[PDB]
């Protein structure tokens, strides 16, 4: 793994010598399987907007 | 005051205003052609390939 550029909120690196079926697994776990926190329920009173 | 009749008139001159000369110009004046679109100046690759 050759890290090219890493700063806050970005990263660009290599992976030499890995086939597409593991690289796509890493890509597709970054997009849809690594979990986060996010707003689900909202409890309004006087949204007069 | 008898007002007798007379003979037949030979010709009838018709007086009328003349044709509108010097109204139209001798060359024609068309709407100019809308220009073909230009490639704008100052176009450069703003997208660099990532990593």
């Amino acid at each position: 793994v050759d890290v090219v550029h890493m700063d806050e909120n970005s990263l660009e690196f290599d992976m030499v010598g890995i086939d597409a079926a593991i690289a796509n697994a890493f890509r597709r776990i970054l997009l849809a399987e690594v979990p986060t926190m996010a707003v689900e329920k909202v409890l309004v009173y006087n949204n007069t907007s | 005051g008898g007002l007798t009749c007379a003979s037949a008139p030979q010709g009838t001159l018709r007086i009328l205003e003349g044709p509108q000369q010097s109204l139209s110009g001798s060359p024609l004046q068309p709407i100019p052609a809308s220009p073909p679109p230009q490639i704008p100046p100052g176009l450069r690759p703003r997208f660099c390939a990532f990593g």
